[PDB]
RNA sequence: UGCGAAAGCAGUUGAAGACAAGUGCUUGUCGUUCGUUAUAAAUGGCCUCGUCAAACGGUGGAGAGAGUCGCUAGGUGAUCGUCAGAUCUGCCUAGUCUCUAUACAGCGUGUUUAAUUGACAUGGGUUGAUGCGUA
């Protein structure tokens, strides 16, 4: 019926010019989605690690949390917004250590990275299979 | 649950009345109006000396103090603020009786004197309430006379219970209905207890029962949420209203050991379920539901300590936690100076989260069945063990094992009998003093294995079988409940690499990831160091204690160059990881003209 | 005996952001006018009754727009000066403007020809001209002398009551519902002023301090009033005279605010709010005033409004922006002989003893794959699951229930390279996928491990490989970075 | 079950049938009734037989009649399964029947294993008796001894089609335990669901939890939530504990792994749904199946008993206490408390009464001689059962045998008080009783292998008036 | 088969008797016994009671579809070619941007936490089956 289905790794209820850290800034506050995927649109790591210096550490947590949703829905985006996410931990890692909880306001990454890793033992036998298959015809 | 120190309100008058001290709190009353949980004001009367208003907090101070004369004592006092005919007022009921031939009750109002009237009383006046919504103040005397007045002290009804000698009368309300209660003695210990219901007369009678073997020349009686307390010879006996029934009696040892006659007990509740009992200075939070000693306090600059009352939580409704009570302390010297002081108590959170452990009361294994189907003497042992010359393994051996008959160095199944651990522990002091050095005794192997190795010993125990190779491993491998800390220390000073593998095995195994987490950071960062350049010289429980060190080092910790070496080997394992798993999934898993030579 | 179960839909557990049935309410909107005004549009009100017109103001005119056909009906020119309000009255008979020249003209609603009463309210602009909601003959005007006039229809000539007291611009006038005697006004000084009509009045009975230019107040409940001004709004309980909630959700200065209750909506009340900044969001009063629904429009956004309660037909709401253009989202709302003959169907058996009913009720039509798996044709369903328009979801199932019925090499046997493309053109996407992922490993395995000899005599077959290959070595690298991340995270724990 | 009309040699169907079909008959003078009996092969521990009367007229179910229908452990006395085509997990070959009756008895002889525990559950509300079957429930009245209600809790080919030759060896998912809250408006089942053979996935098991509601005056269960892989990927619920009144009234429970690790979820009425209120972490690698779970009355403290150690960890932190550890001989197979005071432990070589105000042990019984091996771990838990006001009971069960072990068993129930000082009652029963539990009353129920639940407790007129109802 | 965790760790799958077929010999079988913890395949697949249209209430979504040479990051091809690059004003993938009946899937609206109505004579006969539409 219209039953919920779930996870039980769901733990929801337990220096340069060109920065865009002022966008983002606004753009996460007022949660205006278009604002954001503007600022997300820049490719440029040296972009990226200079706005996540300069934004607050306060903002950077619900920085996070719109990445994860981002990457959960479209499985294309895990690649370039991943940067995104690597320097968050990188920059803010010491703020985010003096934290009361992570679980609950990080919840999304965990249940997002906790599905694909998952699938990794899979993934290797099939490309194993496949590899074994490749060969077989290359030589042949 | 925990006792703050007392602090002294204020230091009372040296009155001949006063000096017994077995008799002091009889002759200070408290009032009942005033003295709740949240009121910051104490009303007090001081036989003979004058009945005080006091502020508590921030500072006590005195607020109001009417004298009285120093041959009157107060047998019964009571304020309670309220609206009178409408200005908001203060009225102060109290009684005096003056060497028997003359009984006072009186009343003041003050504004918040405007009126003070006096009238005699028949009998002493044990009880007083005031009703501010009714405009009334009701009297109850010794000779079970129950008497309504106004506050110009008019006599509107007089109620008889039709027993005279009347000895405990206390208040309660239930429901927003007003309640009253009181024993009266009878011979052969015997006492009648009625409950009376006050509302065509005012008073109604609901109950009345007689007590048999209830005395009380030596009982100390309070009562709370519907429950009287009885303190007896050690006992408390729980009788349950409206009734008066008994429901249970509760064994205190802590007062079983007292002399009778010098030890000075006072008891007031505190909470549900709850009380304070004080022995001389010494003063005990007891939870009488689970019948434990939630916290004990001893006043060592203090003779005794009387509880005089209390306020007390309604712990099922109220989130606070913290109440007061107040008793009168004696101090130690050849001229004793006796002061009312107040003590701050959190009585907890009336959860058996409190009371574990912490009780105030103080094995052989039995057949299951007494008496055709399929089957699937310690302290002889020990004198006999004691009496063997120093430094004899052959005997020690040959004693412990055939008198148990034990057939295997290891403990099995079958040993379940031996279980009993206060016989291990005396065997184990046998061990450590009969034999010292590099010899021990098979029995220390046996023991070793045993499940209930008593966990008194287990400090240390690496380090007394720092000789021998062999002790090691069966304590690595089966002694229970060694401590992390000694394996972590044993774990980065131990260069034996078999040795490290089992280690890493047993932490992992016995202990989680955070609680070692916390450990590795008390150890020296050289240690975990040299751990590190080990690994850059099964494998996945040292890869795994590996990745809860990188943990415990930090990010600010750990050193650049280092951090090179440690990545080039994580990449190479990462390679051969990825590589034999390949392997290991690879072990899981016509033309229309052709020319042949016939075969004839 | 008993009827064959359905074939149940495959449902992966929850990811965030799911749709909220808040959400799913508010989509509705769908149908988005967007009309050019002269200037902005400074103010919008709703008709409260039938058939709910609501009117725009906008440079020096008053428009009334249908709500069927969500065009102008009515325009009143009038007036010379710019237009500054357009409320009507509870009966919706009337409707009151305000000027710049202060002028206050009261016409009959949908008659614009004639005019019914004229105010010279003062001659500062008035901003605010607004009838009281109980009692219909007064009418409240507040202007820039920072005087909030109370008019009586039937004397024009005096104010009933002048309320003063207010140090700055006064643009904001609310009335308190089931207090008819409470009057509320808010200033640009950052306080909210309340008044008694009753009493003498001119002086305030208390003020609430916003501390931030006020630029609309309204009251949504008989207790509870609500108050947006500077970059937040705040609601007030009048009981307690403090402020219950705050969000500054929003970026720039909040507006305008409107509220509704007792309509349609899971929502039992919303609360829309304006913000100058292009959004108006919505928010639920019953839940601490949480952002439930959001909208986007190309600039600033003035003013704010949505049908009544009543509406009775399609529901609107509309924005009004500084450019001067004017949104509108909207969600929609034989013989005689023969009959003789045939008289009975329409009985129910109302005067009958006995009532017997064993018609069963109508289930869904199955589609394609479910009745083959019905019929246990293990190869025709597997077919129907890679077909043109097929819902991705239906497409895993049915691959997931033949596993379940143990029926993936069964499938698999009478297939040769033109009709074997089509399951792997599909697992060549479906393997990026998360939740088809270990679906495609399974049935992948088994073609190679069924069809090895004519992969190798059939070149076609080769090339999915080759990017199958790629694409499941491309998996590899997500997944195994996923954990990296993974790990680092948890040293940060 | 098919009509052949032999006339022109077509058929009519009554397919969906509970079992199949191992007998049937047309009973009526003008065949107005058919008689059937269903197998119900999917319990392969006991044979499950159901007698179907159906009207001819309209081929429904005129009169179904069965008995309770547990599933044990291990098959018992001399059930075997029925022929089949080929010999798979559900049926026999034709040679294969011989040998599996020998297997069948050797085993039930020589072995040591003889395990035939079944689980039950008491619905607080109702009082009704349900029986977790493979992949349903069967809801039973024992007040009346009938059945009530057969339901469907899991996916999986379960009524769907009729298993035949190598389908017949799919396993459905086994619904591995089903338990009620305090309060009984909701219904706690736990489900293993076995992939099929020869796949990539054909050794990844999935869990499953799930929370189902009703209305007392419904009948069917209502799946409200479910949980795909709780605690983890492939990582087992081994216990099951619902909360008591005291916490959340009663709307949440605990699900404890074999890793120890433990998870406490509660319906949030905001979410509308339940959600994992707490976590503690399953990190260390210890694996063991025995483990055992208890809550104070209080709600403050729950004992965790996971191998041999026992855990006083409190709810608040939902950590260990600041003695919290017990160490004990062997392995823990239920942790029970009959009072507050009062925590009773059952390990694989004794069971002990320890008073938590004292921490010491109070009374210890030998179980070794009755209990060595003759349980899997967990199993002893569904022995032991305590009332909540007077005492716990014992039940140890001995196989009989005069001059080898013989096929017959005898059981022995043991009254036991608040701490074990002494036996309140000792009483033998002549069968193999597999479940025990306490009623919610005073008395104690207890399942038999014969299917059999008992309960262990406290003138002229005159002559006309005759002869006229005669005609 | 035993133990265990689910991973796995150890250990098995023998002898006799009878029957059929082929040529005393060979193989295969067992509604035969003793002992040990111990491929399949007789063309053979699941009933009927009422359908269709339009709504409404929750539950999910990879959204169902069409544009925009508007941006961002990639992959890559035809021909020529002074290897720097040209014409195809190249193609494809992903994200972003614009839009629509959320357009997509599913359960229910016999009473439920919530949420429905309307149409049909549920028949018989004739023609077309080279049906009808589309390239």
């Amino acid at each position: 019926g219209n039953a919920r289905v779930t996870s039980g790794d769901n733990f929801k209820h337990v220096t340069t010019t060109g920065t865009v850290t002022v966008i983002l800034s606004q753009a996460l506050q007022s949660n205006d989605h278009s604002l954001l995927e503007t600022v997300l649109n820049n490719r440029d790591e040296r972009v990226i690690r200079d706005t996540i210096f300069r934004l607050k550490p306060a903002l950077a947590v619900i920085l996070l949390e719109r990445l994860a949703e981002r990457i959960a829905r479209q499985t294309h985006r895990q690649g370039p917004l991943n940067v995104w996410v690597k320097w968050c931990l990188i920059i803010h890692g010491g703020y985010l250590v003096s934290i009361p909880n992570l679980m609950s306001t990080l919840s999304s990454l965990h249940s997002t990275l906790k599905r694909r890793s998952d699938l990794l033992p899979r993934l290797l036998a099939l490309d194993a299979r496949l590899d074994c298959t490749i060969n077989k015809f290359k030589t042949l | 649950p925990s006792l703050s120190q007392p602090f002294r309100l204020a230091t009372l008058p040296k009155i001949a009345s006063l000096s017994n001290f077995s008799l002091q709190a009889d002759y200070v009353q408290v009032a009942d109006g005033t003295f709740n949980e949240s009121t910051n004001n104490i009303t007090l009367g001081i036989s003979g000396s004058s009945i005080s208003q006091y502020i508590i907090n921030p500072t006590p101070k005195l607020t109001f103090d009417y004298p009285i004369p120093s041959t009157n004592i107060i047998t019964a006092c009571n304020a309670e603020k309220g609206q009178a005919n409408k200005r908001n007022v203060e009225i102060w009921a109290f009684g005096l009786m003056v060497n028997k031939g003359n009984y006072t009750l009186n009343v003041i109002t003050k504004a918040l004197f405007l009126s003070q009237y006096k009238i005699k009383a028949k009998a002493k006046v044990m009880s007083i309430k005031i009703d501010t919504k009714n405009s009334l103040v009701i009297a109850i005397l010794q000779n079970g006379l129950i008497e309504i007045f106004d506050f110009k002290l008019t006599l509107l009804h007089s109620f008889d219970i039709s027993y005279d000698n009347l000895k405990y009368a206390k208040w309660f309300t239930e429901n927003g209905t007003e309640y009253v209660f009181v024993l009266c003695p009878l011979q052969d210990d015997k006492v009648c207890y009625k409950l009376l219901e006050l509302t065509s007369s005012p008073i109604k009678e609901l109950s009345s029962t007689i007590i048999e073997g209830f005395s009380f020349e030596n009982s100390k009686l309070c009562y709370q949420f519907g429950k009287l307390y009885k303190l007896n010879q050690g006992k408390i006996y729980i009788y349950s209203l409206p009734h008066c029934q008994l429901q249970q009696v509760i064994e205190f040892p802590m007062v079983d050991k007292l002399s009778p006659g010098d030890d000075l007990i006072s008891f007031q509740p505190v909470s549900v379920n709850r009380v304070l009992l004080t022995v001389n200075n010494v003063i005990y939070l007891l939870d009488l539901l689970h019948c434990s000693t939630l916290s004990q306090r001893e006043l060592t600059h203090v003779k005794t300590f009387q509880l005089l009352k209390s306020a007390v939580i309604n712990s099922e409704k109220s989130h606070n936690s913290k109440t007061i009570a107040i008793g009168i302390s004696t101090k130690n010297g050849p001229n004793p100076t006796s002061s009312l002081e107040i003590i701050n108590i959190d009585v907890g959170t009336n959860t058996l989260k409190d009371s574990l452990g912490k009780s105030f009361q103080v094995v052989i294994l039995k057949p299951l069945f007494d008496d055709r189907v399929k089957c699937n003497h310690c302290n002889e042992v020990i004198e006999k063990l004691s009496a063997l010359q120093d430094n004899d393994i052959t005997s020690f051996d040959d004693i412990f094992f055939k008198e148990l008959k034990i057939k295997e160095e290891h403990y099995t199944e079958k040993d379940r009998y031996i279980s009993d651990p206060g016989f291990l522990n005396k065997v184990l002091d046998l061990i450590f003093g009969k034999f010292s050095g590099n010899d021990y005794p098979k029995t220390l192997t046996f023991l070793l294995t045993h499940p209930l190795f008593p966990l008194s010993r287990t400090r240390n125990l690496l380090s007394l079988l720092r000789d021998q190779p062999r002790l090691f491993k069966q304590a690595i491998v089966t002694c229970p409940n060694l401590p992390l800390n000694e394996l972590l220390e044993e774990l980065f000073s131990i260069r034996n690499r078999e040795l490290l593998l089992d280690i890493s095995f047993r932490i992992l195994q016995d202990f989680t990831r955070d609680s070692i987490k916390q450990e590795m950071k008390k150890l020296s960062k050289l240690d975990v160091q040299n751990f590190i350049e080990f690994i850059t010289s099964q494998s996945t429980q040292l890869f795994q204690l590996l990745s809860l060190v990188l943990d415990s080092i930090g990010l600010f910790s750990l050193e650049g160059a280092l951090l090179e070496n440690l990545t080039l080997y994580i990449d190479k394992q990462v390679e051969i990881a990825e590589r034999n798993t390949e392997l290991w999934n690879l072990i899981d898993t016509l033309p229309t003209y052709t020319m042949e030579y016939l075969d004839i | 005996s008993t009827a064959r179960p359905r074939i149940i839909t495959s449902k992966a557990p929850l990811l965030p952001q799911q749709t909220t049935p808040e959400q799913r309410y508010w989509r509705q909107y769908t149908s988005a006018q967007l009309v050019k005004e002269h200037n902005s549009v400074t103010h919008i009100s709703f008709n409260p009754q039938h058939p709910h017109d609501f009117a725009v103001t906008s440079s020096t005119r008053v428009q009334i727009f249908s709500s069927r056909t969500r065009q102008v009906i009515k325009t009143f020119s009038r007036f010379k000066d710019v237009v500054y309000s357009a409320s009507f009255r509870s009966d919706g008979k009337l409707l009151c403007a305000g000027d710049a020249t202060g002028l206050v003209s009261v016409y009959d609603s949908y008659n614009p020809r004639t005019i019914l009463l004229s105010i010279n309210a003062s001659t500062h602009p008035t901003h605010v001209t607004k009838f009281h909601t109980q009692d219909n003959k007064i009418l409240a005007t507040a202007s820039d002398d920072r005087v909030t006039r109370l008019w009586d229809i039937s004397n024009a000539y005096e104010p009933q009551l002048e309320l003063t007291g207010a140090t700055d611009y006064v643009r904001t006038l609310s009335f308190i519902p089931a207090a008819p005697h409470l009057v509320a006004t808010g200033s640009y000084d950052g306080l909210i002023r309340l008044y008694d009509t009753r009493s003498s009045g001119s002086t305030p009975i208390y003020s609430l301090n916003h501390d931030q230019p006020v630029e609309n107040v309204i009251a949504v409940s008989p207790t509870q009033i609500v108050s947006c001004g500077g970059n937040n709004f705040k609601v007030w309980d009048l009981t307690s005279n403090k402020k219950l909630y705050e969000r500054g959700n929003f970026n720039k200065a909040v507006t305008c605010l409107d509220y509704v209750e007792n309509f349609d909506s899971p929502m039992q009340s919303a609360l829309i709010a304006s913000s100058l900044d292009g959004h108006v969001k919505v928010f639920d009063p019953l839940d601490n005033f949480q952002v439930k629904f959001g909208w986007k429009f190309s600039g600033p956004v003035l003013s704010c409004a949505v049908s009544p309660s009543t509406a009775q037909g399609n529901r609107h709401l509309v924005a009004g922006l500084s450019s001067g253009l004017l949104a509108i989202r909207t969600k929609k709302k034989k013989s005689n002989n023969f009959q003789r003959m045939m008289r009975g169907s329409e009985y129910q058996g109302d005067q009958e003893h006995i009532i017997h009913n064993d018609k069963v009720r109508s289930q869904r039509r199955m589609r394609a794959f479910e009745r083959n798996i019905n019929q246990f044709k293990w190869s025709e369903a597997l077919d129907n699951a890679f077909v043109p328009g097929m819902a991705k979801e239906l497409t895993l199932t049915v691959l997931q229930e033949l596993r379940k019925r143990g029926k993936v090499r069964v499938a698999l046997y009478g297939r040769d390279e033109s009709t074997l493309e089509p399951l792997l053109n599909w697992c060549l996407k479906g393997i990026e996928d998360v939740r088809s992922a270990s679906i495609v490993a399974d049935w992948v395995a088994v073609v190679l491990e069924l069809y090895g000899n004519t992969l190798e005599s059939s070149p076609v077959l080769q090339e999915l490989m080759i990017d199958l290959k790629t694409k499941v070595r491309h998996e590899i690298h997500k997944s195994k970075e996923a954990q990296r991340i993974e790990g680092m995270l948890q040293l940060l724990t | 079950m098919s009509l052949w009309q032999l006339e022109t040699n077509s058929q009519q169907f009554l397919p969906r049938l509970n079992g199949i079909i191992i007998d049937c008959q047309v009973l009526g003078p003008q065949g107005n009734y058919y008689s059937l009996i269903l197998q119900m092969t999917e319990n392969n521990s006991n044979s499950d037989y159901q007698f179907l009367l159906l009207n001819a007229s309209d081929l429904t179910s005129k009169l179904s009649i069965n008995g309770p229908l547990p599933v044990f452990n291990s098959t018992i006395k001399h059930i075997q399964q029925p022929i089949s085509a080929m010999n798979t997990k559900n049926s026999n070959s034709i040679t294969s029947l011989n040998h599996s009756k020998k297997k069948q008895s050797r085993k039930l002889i020589k072995s040591r294993r003889q395990d035939f525990t079944t689980n039950v559950e008491i619905n607080p509300i109702n009082k009704n008796l349900y029986f977790p079957h493979i992949s349903a429930v069967q809801i039973f009245d024992f007040y009346k001894n009938e059945q009530v209600n057969y339901q469907y809790l899991t996916s999986g080919v379960n009524n769907s089609m009729g298993k035949v030759r190598f389908e017949l060896n799919l396993q459905d998912p086994i619904i591995t335990d089903l338990k009620f809250t305090k309060d009984g408006q909701w219904m706690i089942t736990y489900e293993i669901e076995y992939p099929p053979n020869d796949l990539l996935s054909s050794k990844d098991l999935t869990h499953i939890l799930k929370f189902w509601t009703k209305n007392d005056n419904e009948t069917n269960w209502n799946l409200k939530t479910k949980v795909i892989n709780p605690h983890g990927i492939s990582v087992p619920i081994t216990k099951i504990l619902p909360s008591p009144r005291s916490v959340n009234n009663s709307q949440g429970c605990l699900t404890a792994d074999n890793n120890g690790g433990l998870k406490f979820w509660s319906f949030d009425s905001h979410e509308s749904n339940w959600c994992l209120k707490k976590i503690s972490l399953p990190n260390f690698n210890h694996f063991s199946n025995s483990v055992s779970l208890a809550w104070s009355q209080d709600g403050s403290l729950i004992f965790h008993g996971f191998d041999d150690k026992l855990q006083i960890l409190d709810f608040d932190t939902f950590k260990k206490f600041e003695v919290s550890e017990f160490t004990l001989d062997s392995e823990i197979q239920t942790v029970k408390l009959i009072n507050d005071t009062n925590l009773i432990v059952a390990t694989r070589t004794t069971l002990n009464a320890i008073n938590l105000l004292r921490g010491q042990v109070i009374n210890s019984f030998d179980l070794y001689p009755f209990v060595n091996g003759v349980y899997k771990n967990g199993h002893m838990d569904r022995l032991i059962t305590c009332d909540e006001r007077t005492g716990n009971i014992a039940l140890v069960i001995n196989q009989q045998l005069t001059d080898v072990p013989t096929i017959n068993y005898k059981s022995r129930i043991i009254i036991f008080d608040s701490d074990l000082s002494t036996k309140l009652g000792n009483f033998t029963h002549h069968e193999y009783i597999s479940w025990i539990g306490w009623n919610y009353d005073t008395d104690f129920i207890f399942l038999d292998i014969e299917s059999t639940l008992g309960v262990v407790g406290t003138s002229n007129s005159d002559i006309f008036a005759e002869q006229l109802h005669k005609l």
